DNA sequence: GAGAATCCCGGTGCCGAGGCCGCTCAATTGGTCGTAGACAGCTCTAGCACCGCTTAAACGCACGTACGCGCTGTCCCCCGCGTTTTAACCGCCAAGGGGATTACTCCCTAGTCTCCAGGCACGTGTCAGATATATACATCCTGTGC
DNA sequence: GCACAGGATGTATATATCTGACACGTGCCTGGAGACTAGGGAGTAATCCCCTTGGCGGTTAAAACGCGGGGGACAGCGCGTACGTGCGTTTAAGCGGTGCTAGAGCTGTCTACGACCAATTGAGCGGCCTCGGCACCGGGATTCTC
């Protein structure tokens, strides 16, 4: 049986467990901390796709470009803050004007 | 010439993405010097990368990893 | 044991008035037992024990502490000098917070230096005292020291002075020590100035000063004599006579009278040269042959660190046992002092002013020189009582030479006018 | 022959949306993402361990430094399921 | 005879471009850039095409971000012009000296 | 209280080597 | 609550400005900078806290808030020893 | 009496804090501060004094820089006054929120 | 038999076997090649030298002997190398340049 | 029992200037600046070493390395005088 | 009020994004052990609380004068539109040159015992600030007479 | 209203002391150097194949270039205001002192979690295949605009 089965998750943990081997960071590996770090990694990518599937259902698009990546990622303040220093290929900029550029009144 | 590969319109292309109305004229040959300098320190970054891995032609791979070794790192070209 | 005792009857007197005591009389008879049984009266009288202040001059420090372990051994005694850690487990050490008069505590004998009360008044600015003594009394007399000013910030409301000679009569220091005995009748300087005048402030100063002298006991102490010895320059101290006036203060104009090679000093350097081209140096060693030739005990002070600095190469031709005092370390002055008083085979000593002329047990010598003993006659006074005091055997010389015809005639003179005032008054 | 996280991410996508596509630029750029976040836990938990004098890895310091790193509102509910995927995996020993 | 009020069409292509995701420059002018700022390193250096497209994100990604931080920069100064003395203090204040 | 006797009896100590000894 | 975001004196907001060189301080920008100093002082403090449980003590030494310090790139030099 | 130009005495009192080293806030309000601020997280929290140090010596290190970029942004804008816009415009180009 | 260390075989001061130690248990990697440690002992041996040289003379500038925190901020900050090498570091007891701006001078 | 560094830098200081003092303040700046570099330099050489799939520490990816972070004049100077140690040190005869 | 410029909708592929089969290394399972972490105990350094006096410094309050800000005429230099030419894009060909792959050696660096000296930790000798003091000598302030 | 004499005063310049803050000489202990073993990683070298740079040629939107003009930067001037200046009145850090106490850190000791070796099996990656989502071209509704 798959030790990914056995937590209930959808990433390898066997695998990941043997990037960290060789990964050179100490001597000796807990065993829970793949799985851990498995949890984790899967929650972070879930929350990224579904707002990506959010975007794509928002524009009528039954595909992810990064142009939905980008708007995904930069409109939630919280991932634009652990982003803040990470650009995204074809990715695009959100529109925003400072509100004196527009012309006339009313 | 070959400096100037770089025109006008592409400046006014990078200012609209900035939202920029209105640009003075003076903008362009100082845009090209930091233009110039900036991508100087990548391409140092990357042919040192590129020379010791005892290979004469460089990568995707080498060059984003010098972007995330100076602190702009990029997604979707590896690494 | 002696007279003393109507005088401790007359200082506890004067203080069941409320005053403040002023003893004017010269070191040497015993003030301190005199002391150390005014605190044991005053312990069998109304029973105080603890908070008492010892102020004294780090020579005569662990001297206080050998007569006061040696007399009255009932007391608990703590010194207080040194670094900085044994400094703060001392001040933890009288922990108190128990104020009036305790019993079993170790705070009885507080022993410091007038550096130790200035630099520690922050520290000792609380602790309200009941009894402090202030002995040698002549470091008080400037009104603009800040020891001045940290002793008198004191609340210890108990201002007992204890001096050789305060008869400096340098015009305000009468009013500085009256002002120390009591500050609230005596702040206006000008007004004592205001207020035949040799006459009118002998009955001023009356009533507070004891009058006692040295010739009232027997006068076994050796009585001792001022010879004294006059020479010439010679041509290499003519010479610089010209030499220093040719370019046109008084300090370098002191030490040309000395040696001449203290300034130059001869290189490629006899000996012999250098002992016979200072006149002063000539005569001591022909005074220096005689002495040998008895046998005795020679005393030298000194005033400059120069001048303080070359007798132990004169002495190595002679290779005389010597031991120079000045700077020097204190726990070095315990035992040296100590080998002087036990060794008899010991004969010569350098020795400054400020340390060695001030309460130190010197009565295994007679034969004093003063070299350049001349600045102020109340330093020589007490220099002169460091070494006659009680306990001397034998007649005392003071040889004190001098050379003739130079700037320290101006200078004995305005010694000796000084002299002449502090006798009489 | 190289490996990567197609099949896992995709079957993720799936699981919540069964309905939309995925580029493989955009492939390419999450699994740059993943890797990275992975990089960035792993290296501060490799020197949390080495600041504590301690030779092994465990659940516990990368428990602290997916707390410090990760901000508000993503962290604590990161460690709620990670905690809860510890447990039922070492309940089903 | 027409002609339109200054504003009206640089509006509608700020507009135009921020929706766009596209690219900006011609890639081979900038190809030959990176040509020939390469070559006084090490002569004869092949270059991948991935690289190229790299360095293109690269560039368009920091410039974009330094005019809109320079935009502020000047609409701060109560400006709709920009000038170099924003660009330097646009520059003076990030901090990459 | 033995180390308050402790630290009491190394103060006494020290003020009798300062103060017998300097 | 208590005076503790004020109990950074006003003058001392001021004398802190005149290290780097400012001629003109109005007078709304103390409020502002305190705000700027207490939101500076959450996020250093949070990670010093995290990496002090970490350690199984509730005392915090000099140690862990200089890695803290280090954590975003501001780091410092001699309390590091 | 005699007086100065306002300013002259300033740019005196400039350069004696310019030529100081030592720490121009004191310790009591920064300690209340900083363990009014430390119970949040998590209570009960004792401190190393010289961690105390710490967070003073980076806290004015942060503030100094801070007042000096803010400075140089009040000067490009054609001001010595330095209003809350000055503060905005800093800690947007600094990056941080 | 009697020998020496490693650093005065190569000729330095730092001590090449303490550095080899911090190589081997700092998890850098698991394997370490005999020239890497006698490198970076002479790399940071150049790097102490110039940065004491530049301490020096800011001392001898201030005519101090002891190194006061100030030197060391006066001989980093000074320098645009070393503005390069430790450009977000802080100092301690380090203090602020001495600069001014010329709009701030009293131009009259 | 401690480790430092303060032995070495001092009299690396006292050979070129001996009548100068050095604080303690000033002597843990030193130590911690020295801690600093040296570890910037061993986590760049080490995951520059790791990405060329090299599992092997040598001189040459760490000189790659001093190439990477120093500026180039003192980088110059500081590969010149690597450079001529380990050939000291490699002409060991 | 018209009109260039936007969004939306109908037809055309088409080429690029998910399944399918093979199987190959890589995830998974079980026994050994020894050594690194967990937990108890002790200590002693050091951190918090509080007392009490201090005084440089902070707050309040009155003044005012240089500067921030509102307005107003001045260019003048950027911006929108024809026009061309010109250089980038696109499609394809090649070739050869440089990365990718695999095998085989060797040597160099990992692992272990010994030992002895290199580098501390903790003492003592050895120079800069600070306080105090006489004392003549030049200097300053003050009282006095023509 | 000004010149002359007497009293006070800096003061300098050393000593003398004299604390306060430093460079230098022993125990010790633990960690680097040396000798030995070994095994597997790197160097080297042949080969293969894939892609990368020229090289044509067509073609086609895009930049260079100039003209008209118009709206925004700009110099300056008032005014009023808002923070610099200074001084009285608390005041609350600060120093230092002490008392307590509590937890950081060291030692011991067990034990239990995982590295490591032998074996396995399975599922994930890659070539191959299929078909549909949508960019693009053409036509119509719609929108601020001057």
């Amino acid at each position: 049986q798959s030790r990914s089965a056995k937590a209930g998750l959808t990433f390898p943990v066997g695998r990941v467990h043997r990037l960290l081997r060789r990964g050179n960071y100490a001597q000796r590996i807990g065993s829970g901390a793949p799985v851990y770090l498995t949890a984790v990694l899967e929650y972070l990518a879930a929350e990224i796709l579904e707002l990506a599937g959010n975007a794509a259902r928002d524009n009528k698009k039954t595909r992810i470009i990064p142009r939905h990546l980008q708007l995904a990622i930069r409109n939630d303040d919280e991932l634009n803050k652990l982003l803040g220093n990470v650009t995204i290929a074809q990715g695009g900029v959100l529109p925003n004007i400072h509100q004196n550029l527009l012309p006339k009144k009313s | 010439d070959n400096i100037q590969g770089i025109t006008k319109p592409a400046i006014r292309r990078l200012a609209r993405r900035g939202g920029v109305k209105r640009i003075s004229g003076l903008i362009y040959e100082e845009t090209r010097g930091v233009l110039k300098v900036f991508l100087e320190n990548v391409i140092r970054d990357a042919v040192t990368y590129t020379e010791h891995a005892k290979r004469k032609t460089v990568t995707a791979m080498d060059v984003v990893y010098a972007l995330k070794r100076q602190g702009r790192t990029l997604y979707g070209f590896g690494g | 044991k002696e007279y003393q005792l109507k005088g401790l009857n007359w200082l506890a007197n004067l203080y069941d008035q409320g005053i403040n005591g002023i003893l004017a009389d010269e070191m040497g008879l015993g003030k301190t037992v005199q002391s150390i049984s005014v605190l044991a009266h005053l312990a069998e009288n109304h029973n105080i024990w603890g908070p008492f202040l010892v102020v004294t001059p780090a020579s005569t420090l662990h001297n206080w502490v050998n007569e006061i372990s040696k007399f009255l051994p009932q007391f608990k005694i703590l010194p207080y000098w040194g670094n900085a850690n044994d400094r703060k487990v001392l001040r933890k050490f009288w922990d108190r917070k128990n104020l009036r008069y305790n019993k079993n505590a170790p705070f009885h004998v507080m022993v410091t230096s007038y550096q130790m009360v200035v630099t520690d008044a922050n520290y000792l600015q609380k602790m309200k005292w009941q009894y402090m003594i202030l002995d040698e009394a002549q470091a008080i007399k400037s009104s603009q020291s800040s020891r001045w000013k940290n002793l008198l910030s004191f609340h210890c409301r108990n201002r007992l002075l204890l001096t050789g000679t305060p008869i400096q009569n340098s015009m305000q220091e009468l009013w500085a020590l009256l002002h120390f005995i009591m500050p609230s009748l005596f702040d206006s300087h000008d007004e004592f100035n205001e207020w035949q005048q040799l006459r009118r402030l002998h009955m001023i100063l009356k009533p507070f000063m004891l009058r006692r002298v040295k010739k009232n006991v027997q006068s076994e102490l050796g009585d001792k004599i001022e010879i004294d010895v006059l020479c010439d320059l010679t041509q290499r101290q003519a010479k610089l006579y010209q030499v220093l006036k040719s370019q046109i203060a008084v300090m370098q104009f002191r030490k040309v009278c000395n040696h001449p090679d203290l300034f130059e000093r001869a290189d490629v350097p006899s000996m012999d040269r250098f002992i016979t081209e200072s006149a002063k140096l000539r005569k001591l060693d022909e005074l220096l042959v005689k002495l040998k030739s008895e046998g005795h005990r020679v005393l030298i002070y000194f005033q400059m660190t120069k001048m303080m600095d070359l007798m132990e190469e004169y002495l190595t031709y002679r290779q005389y046992n010597h031991i120079r005092l000045d700077s020097s370390k204190l726990e070095d002055r315990r035992d040296l002092v100590h080998d002087w008083q036990t060794n008899p085979e010991i004969f010569v000593f350098l020795l400054s002013t400020r340390a060695g002329g001030l309460g130190i047990n010197l009565t295994a010598a007679d034969t004093v020189i003063f070299y350049d003993s001349d600045w102020n006659p109340t330093i020589d006074s007490q220099a002169m009582d460091r070494a006659h005091r009680l306990g001397q055997t034998r007649q005392v010389t003071v040889y004190r030479l001098l050379v003739r015809g130079t700037i320290e005639e101006r200078m004995r003179d305005r010694a000796k006018q000084k002299e002449q005032v502090q006798q009489v008054v | 022959r190289k490996e990567t996280y197609s099949s896992y991410i995709y079957k993720v996508l799936k699981q919540t949306h069964p309905d939309t596509g995925i580029s493989q630029k955009s492939m390419s750029i999450l699994n740059s993402f993943v890797n990275d976040i992975f990089e960035r836990i792993a290296t501060e938990a490799s020197k949390l361990a080495a600041y504590n004098k301690k030779s092994t890895i465990s659940a516990r310091e990368i428990q602290t430094a997916v707390r410090l790193i990760l901000p508000g509102e993503l962290a604590k509910h990161a460690v709620s399921e990670g905690t809860r995927a510890v447990t039922k995996y070492s309940s089903s020993t | 005879p027409h002609r339109y009020k200054p504003g009206t069409v640089a509006l509608r292509e700020i507009r135009r471009f921020q929706k766009s995701t596209e690219l900006l420059i011609r890639k081979l002018p900038f190809q030959r850039l990176v040509r020939e700022i390469a070559q006084d390193f090490k002569t004869d250096l092949r270059f991948q095409s991935s690289a190229i497209g790299a360095l293109q994100e690269s560039v368009e990604a920091y410039l974009v971000s330094l005019f809109e931080d320079t935009n502020l920069a000047a609409i701060h100064a109560k400006r709709v012009t920009i000038q170099k003395k924003d660009i330097k203090l646009a520059r003076r204040l990030r901090g990459e000296r | 209280r033995l180390e308050e006797e402790k630290q009491d009896t190394i103060n006494k100590l020290l003020k009798k080597r300062a103060g017998k000894s300097r």
